[PDB]
């Protein structure tokens, strides 16, 4: 339930092939940005970050949770169904 | 009728039975007055 996690911006890259090493089964790879993820205070900044690099982007909005009413006194309503059958 | 303090008057519990209780709501049920309604069979409903 934390959102500590959600403060910042990141940057990746797509995914690439990984395959088996025949000796021991590990798994190989041939991308050198597989393990890259650059983190960023604003959108504009990353954007910025990836033209002057050269780089194709796609910016994904962020996703806020919205503000809900949340009320204890709800659950032992007169007349709603909002009234809980157990605590 | 003279005042008597020397005798315990509560004796009728000695008789009661099983089911008294639920019977004696039973024929308090005519005493009663009309209940209020919520407007909804249940809250699931």
């Amino acid at each position: 339930s934390g959102v500590n996690n959600t403060k910042k911006w990141k940057m990746e890259f797509d995914t690439r092939e990984r395959w088996e090493n025949p000796l021991m089964g590990w798994a190989s790879t041939a991308d050198p940005l597989s393990n890259l993820v650059l983190t960023f205070s604003t959108k504009e900044d990353a954007v910025a970050f990836a033209e002057k690099n050269g780089w194709s982007y796609d910016v994904e909005e962020r996703k806020v949770p919205k503000p809900k009413s949340k009320s204890y006194g709800a659950n032992f309503s007169w007349n709603k169904r909002t009234r809980v059958s157990t605590k | 009728e003279p005042f008597d303090n020397t005798t315990y008057k509560n004796l009728q519990h000695h008789d009661y039975s099983t089911y008294t209780f639920l019977d004696l709501n039973l024929d308090l049920s005519k005493f009663r007055m009309p209940q209020p309604s919520s407007g909804r069979e249940s809250p699931r409903h």
